[PDB]
């Protein structure tokens, strides 16, 4: 009795107005719409604001972020994997500045020289794979 | 091909006549668009080995009876043809926003799809089910433009509606 | 009629109310200066996409702290969640500009608001923050002082509404703090 | 200990608008003159990794030879890979004025890798070292084969910063 | 209380040894950079009371609940004790700022500011603004990123004092916590 | 064959008036609208293989002695036809959708289609239900307000397009009764 | 056949006119920077026949179908006259670019290339992909540009010859294709 029963149910009185110029168009329609929280555009939101304080001098100092820990993730002894896992393999930001546009991007680059692509070591597997028998060289004694 | 220049050079062939006044302001609203239209091929040209390994296999996570013996996903090497047969048309889209118009997907990637998946028996379901994943794992600014969120989601609806 | 509107948002349901084209002519003289007061929604509710966008960004762009790791605008879901909160802030007070009258604003929105913050932990200086660029707002786009965008109005002063429209946003700064 | 772009899981892009530019080219000082020392280096991005590969060349010839570590296109392909992410890392580094970012994600563990992968770590010295010397010379307009147009004045302390950044780079690889 | 020149001193003189050349190298540096040091002081004075009287003013427009009855910045007398509050904040970090230590500011400004605060019944979560809105003030001089009042300094690098002035007032935000 | 252009034309010519300024009112109305006109074709055509396809199991699912054998969607061979009869219904609407005018289903498509169906024996009242669903799926579309599919615009008013191709739809019925 | 020099004289046949200063400083031009294009040829010779060897071997690595049976390069026989089909061609090209004008591999060369290749059952597009190679190989080398193999020249730009290949190369491609 004492907490209303309408706060979480995220619903809002919703205006529109229709205006053509004339008399007889001027309705004002007051509905009530749950709105909605919108998920994609947050991201529009979340990620320029997260590159605005990125290229930000003097708050990056007065206003310091605390120490997050990585993940779950466990160490296997091959420093290429460890120091260098396939979710951040390759990855380097592109900066693509243009009139009143700053524009980083986060995307996995490479190579060409010379006909190949740096990376053909981790292909995908539906790109390779069974294309012939694959037969093993013997022992070359030695020599002197 | 179908883009709009190929359209009004074609409507000027079929009538015997030189360009008109109304085949250039079609050809402006090229350039109206290719600003909005070629960062969405960027995109999709150096991070399609990420979008079509988790379009791929969400698929295989949906249809799982594929995995069968005398199946479309038997052995190992039909499951890397799928990847190979998915990883076509998600390059066709790609030439689709490069060129403008739909010609690249209704000249090498649909037409003639009935009578291929008919006859080797794979279920056309899967493969828009491996491309209606890309359409809503499309998070909308996060991953492209505005519209270049609109251009990219306009040709993953053209697969869509032609394999069905 | 008037008092119908009050009737669709007391019913927690989705039912539509409206006007004529006469019941609003005898609206806007019962009322004076009613073209005016309908002009300062319009102002607002055809930029309502854009003023939740910007003060939210703009909370941000003075205090970066609500994005750090153990901000209250992080993990991509307390973003959407604040944006729209921020819509419905928006869509109450210009509700309250549209009736004349806070009434509505008070036991619909903003009755256990406080109390609501705090038990999420929703910190409530910021959010303080987030109203007055609002406020900033909604009192640039009735005046006509914008500087990105104008629109063609009738000519006349509309300062009145303007104030009517900073109280009602103090009401939500009042609640909360 | 890096920086707020911690966006690595969901989005990145993360473009910066136009009025939101005039709340950070308010913010920053000689802000005109960083957004020309980045846009002097990431527009001639290509030239400068293909000639800083290819001045280790000049000077050490053995890595095109069988058993060097340059033969076998891929591997020649690898280095011009790492050669560009080198130099994508250093040019946010100088747009954000901190190598926090450049020391966590790219410069972490690469010593123990560049030993394990069989890498000649002293010829790297001197491939990241032309991109010091290139770099130095794009932002002060002394570049011989190419200059561009710029308002008048100096930009010194963005060149000594710059070189800073190189040398962790070298720092971080010896 | 100590200074800059004074803490290397001290922390010798727990070792019982003399100081030499590998310590003198963080003091040598000192007198290097110590023109630009009074250099950047003096624009923190010299805009101190428009300072406070941004700042003060500021924490009323985030939490309007301070003017209410009942409010802590509420009567005339109130409001004067506020004022004088964060003047002294900004005397104390600009004496540590021209020492280059932290000690004065320790334990003179600090030494029980929180135990006054809670019996006096001040906000924590509202004075913590006031010490961090003329924060990012005192980094504006500094770095020279000012909007009005440009001030005339010698060209070069001053982001290790602006940064050191940021630790020194977010060492008064952890003291009254 | 005639757009919206064309028809202020041909009753221009009629009278051998010139098209001044009080007869561009319309058309530099639908120039300012355009990117709105395009953006509502484009919820239609992206999905109007499901937009047909639940049309038709709708009327069938209502009216389940159609499939009955003696009823007009017994066989492969009638269903088939069915299935395009009412898909090139909402091909020639949203050509008049994006011409802005009727002219192009009501002389290919609308043209004879009464006699056409009644020398066939289609049972008329169901092919009207099956139009009637897509009309309500049609104005679902335009206006974001599709259950199962949400689509990404800016923000505005679209009632006038939806009210537009809902006088589309409804000509149809109107043809074939 | 004719080169550059004899090419401007056949086009003033037909005008029947003396040649004068209205044709003659494209001539002047190709004198003037003729010590660029001898210098341009020497480093395709010095190095063509690693080129081609890497041409084929970058044709199958892509297509291994064409060395099983049923490819066209599955015997050796298959596979010794695929390296001199593919040097005879780039030969062709070496004279066009020493002559400067590209008549004498239009038709000593080209005519009667596609109808060969399709008598023979030679596989086109797999051709096309070798001579893209050689395009490629060819303008790293003319701009000192390719990865592992550069030499030294006198310090000046080349873009004119190295687009001038580029246009050699794809008459051969549109003369297949
Ligand atoms: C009609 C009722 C109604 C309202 C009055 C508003 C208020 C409101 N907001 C949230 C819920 C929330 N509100 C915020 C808002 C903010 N956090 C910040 O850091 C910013 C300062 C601020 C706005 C920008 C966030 C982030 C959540 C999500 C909380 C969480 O996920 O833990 C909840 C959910 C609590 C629950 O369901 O138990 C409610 C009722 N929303 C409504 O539905
Ligand atoms: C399957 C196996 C396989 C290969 C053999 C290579 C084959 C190869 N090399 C190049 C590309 C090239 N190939 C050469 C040729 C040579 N380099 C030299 O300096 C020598 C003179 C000569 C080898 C003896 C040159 C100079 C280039 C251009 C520079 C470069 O890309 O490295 C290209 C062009 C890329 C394209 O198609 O557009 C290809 C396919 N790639 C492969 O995937
Ligand atoms: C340029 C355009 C272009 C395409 C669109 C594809 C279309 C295509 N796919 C296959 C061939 C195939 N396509 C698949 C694909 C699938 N099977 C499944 O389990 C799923 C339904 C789906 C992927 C998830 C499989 C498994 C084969 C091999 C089937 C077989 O030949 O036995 C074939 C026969 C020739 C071949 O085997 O490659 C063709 C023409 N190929 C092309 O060249
Ligand atoms: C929902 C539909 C709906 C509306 C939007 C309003 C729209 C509206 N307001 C006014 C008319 C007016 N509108 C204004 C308003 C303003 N003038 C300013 O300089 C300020 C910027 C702004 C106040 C915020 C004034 C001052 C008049 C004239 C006084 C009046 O007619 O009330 C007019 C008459 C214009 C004319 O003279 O022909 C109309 C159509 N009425 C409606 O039924
Ligand atoms: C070429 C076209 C193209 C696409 C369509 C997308 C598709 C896509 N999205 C994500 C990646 C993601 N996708 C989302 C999805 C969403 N976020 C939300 O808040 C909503 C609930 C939902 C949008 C509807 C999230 C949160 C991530 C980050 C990692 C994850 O959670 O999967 C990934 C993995 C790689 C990455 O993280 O970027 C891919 C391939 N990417 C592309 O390159
Ligand atoms: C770089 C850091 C950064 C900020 C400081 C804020 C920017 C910001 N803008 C406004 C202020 C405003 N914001 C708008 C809103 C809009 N203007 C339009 O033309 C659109 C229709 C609509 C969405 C963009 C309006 C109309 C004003 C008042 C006039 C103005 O200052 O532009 C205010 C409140 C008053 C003020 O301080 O000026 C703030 C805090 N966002 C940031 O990213
Ligand atoms: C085979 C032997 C061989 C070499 C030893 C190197 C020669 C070489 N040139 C530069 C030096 C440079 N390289 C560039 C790069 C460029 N200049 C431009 O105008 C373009 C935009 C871009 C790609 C060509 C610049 C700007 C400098 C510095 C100025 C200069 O010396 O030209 C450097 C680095 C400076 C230093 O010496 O420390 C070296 C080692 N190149 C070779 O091929
Ligand atoms: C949105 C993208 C964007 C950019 C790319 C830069 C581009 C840029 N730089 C300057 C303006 C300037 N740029 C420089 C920089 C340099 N001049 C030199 O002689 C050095 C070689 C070089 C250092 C790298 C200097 C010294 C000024 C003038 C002072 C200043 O404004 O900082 C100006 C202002 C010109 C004017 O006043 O009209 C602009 C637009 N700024 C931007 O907003
Ligand atoms: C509720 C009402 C309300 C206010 C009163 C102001 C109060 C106010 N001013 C500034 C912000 C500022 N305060 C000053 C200080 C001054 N400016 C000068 O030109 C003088 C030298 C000196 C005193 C007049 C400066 C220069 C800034 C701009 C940011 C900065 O450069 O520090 C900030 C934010 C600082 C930050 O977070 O980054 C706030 C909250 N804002 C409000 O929302
Ligand atoms: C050596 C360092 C030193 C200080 C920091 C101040 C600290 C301080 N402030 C007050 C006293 C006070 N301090 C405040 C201050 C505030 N209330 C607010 O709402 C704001 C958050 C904040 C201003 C920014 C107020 C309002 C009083 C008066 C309390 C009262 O009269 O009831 C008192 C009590 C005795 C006295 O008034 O002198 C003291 C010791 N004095 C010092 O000697
Ligand atoms: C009696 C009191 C007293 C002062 C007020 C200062 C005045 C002062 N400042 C500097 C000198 C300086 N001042 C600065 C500072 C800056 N330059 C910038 O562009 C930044 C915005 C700002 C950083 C905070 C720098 C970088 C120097 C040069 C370093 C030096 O000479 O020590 C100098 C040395 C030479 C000169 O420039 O005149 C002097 C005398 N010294 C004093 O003894
Ligand atoms: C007997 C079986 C049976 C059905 C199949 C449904 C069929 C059905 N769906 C809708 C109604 C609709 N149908 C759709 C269509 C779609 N929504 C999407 O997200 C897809 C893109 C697309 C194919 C599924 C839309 C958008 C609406 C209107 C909004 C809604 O109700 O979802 C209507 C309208 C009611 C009317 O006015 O007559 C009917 C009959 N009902 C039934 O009784
Ligand atoms: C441009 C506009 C245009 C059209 C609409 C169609 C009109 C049309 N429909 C049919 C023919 C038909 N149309 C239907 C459709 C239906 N019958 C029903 O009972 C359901 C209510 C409804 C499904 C929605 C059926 C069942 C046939 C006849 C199929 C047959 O007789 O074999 C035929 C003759 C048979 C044929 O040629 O295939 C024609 C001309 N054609 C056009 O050119
Ligand atoms: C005047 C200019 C001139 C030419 C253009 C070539 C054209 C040419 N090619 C071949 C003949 C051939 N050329 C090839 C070459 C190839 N087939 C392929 O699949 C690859 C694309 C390519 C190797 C890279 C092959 C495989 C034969 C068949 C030789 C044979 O019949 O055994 C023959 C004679 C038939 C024969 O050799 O038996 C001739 C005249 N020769 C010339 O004198």
């Amino acid at each position: 009795a004492k907490k209303n029963q309408y706060m979480g149910t995220s619903v809002a009185p919703e205006i529109v107005l229709t205006d053509k110029g004339s008399d007889m168009s001027r309705k004002v329609k007051t509905e009530d719409k749950k709105v909605a929280a919108d998920q994609a555009a947050a991201m529009g939101i979340l990620a320029n604001m997260s590159l605005y304080a990125s290229l930000n001098p003097v708050k990056r100092m007065t206003y310091k972020a605390k120490e997050q820990a990585p993940a779950y993730v466990k160490k296997t002894g091959n420093p290429v994997e460890d120091f260098y896992p396939s979710s951040w393999r390759n990855m380097a930001p592109v900066i693509s500045l243009s009139a009143n546009r700053v524009a980083v991007a986060f995307e996995k680059i490479d190579a060409a020289s010379n006909g190949v692509k740096a990376n053909s070591n981790n292909k995908p597997f539906w790109k390779s794979g069974a294309t012939t028998k694959n037969y093993v060289a013997p022992e070359a004694p030695a020599q002197s | 091909m179908k883009s709009v220049i190929t359209t009004v050079v074609s409507a000027a062939d079929a009538a015997g006549r030189f360009p008109s006044n109304s085949d250039l302001e079609s050809i402006q609203g090229n350039i109206q668009r290719s600003a909005a239209r070629l960062e969405a091929a960027e995109k999709l040209a150096g991070n399609h080995e990420a979008v079509v390994k988790e379009a791929g296999d969400a698929c295989f996570a949906k249809y799982a009876y594929l995995k069968n013996p005398g199946e479309a996903g038997e052995n190992q090497e039909k499951i890397n043809k799928c990847y190979r047969d998915v990883d076509h048309y998600m390059r066709l889209v790609n030439y689709c926003l490069v060129v403008g118009g739909t010609g690249p997907l209704d000249e090498w990637g649909i037409a003639g799809a009935r009578e291929v998946y008919r006859t080797l028996n794979l279920p056309t379901s899967a493969y828009v089910a491996s491309i209606a994943y890309t359409r809503d794992r499309l998070c909308v600014p996060r991953d492209m433009s505005a519209q270049a969120g609109v251009e990219f989601s306009a040709y993953l609806d053209y697969l869509i509606n032609a394999l069905s | 009629m008037l008092d119908a509107f009050s009737r669709v948002v007391v019913n927690s349901d989705a039912k539509a109310a409206y006007v004529g084209g006469s019941d609003l002519q005898a609206l806007k003289s019962f009322i004076a200066d009613g073209n005016k007061r309908l002009d300062a929604v319009n102002s607002i509710v055809s930029n309502a996409s854009c003023m939740v966008s910007d003060a939210v960004s703009g909370m941000i762009c003075e205090n970066p702290g609500l994005i750090s790791p153990g901000g209250n605008c992080y993990t991509n879901r307390r973003m959407a969640a604040c944006l729209r909160d921020g819509e419905i802030i928006l869509r109450y007070v210009s509700y309250a500009l549209l009736a004349g009258d806070a009434s509505v604003l008070e036991d619909r929105c903003l009755n256990g608001l406080k109390e609501t913050y705090i038990a999420l932990g929703v910190p409530t200086n910021s959010s303080i923050r987030a109203v007055s660029i609002m406020k900033a707002q909604a009192v640039a786009f009735i005046t006509n002082t914008a500087t990105e965008r104008k629109m063609s109005f009738a000519a006349g002063d509309c300062t009145s509404l303007a104030s009517e429209v900073a109280s009602y946003f103090d009401r939500v700064g009042a609640a909360i703090s």
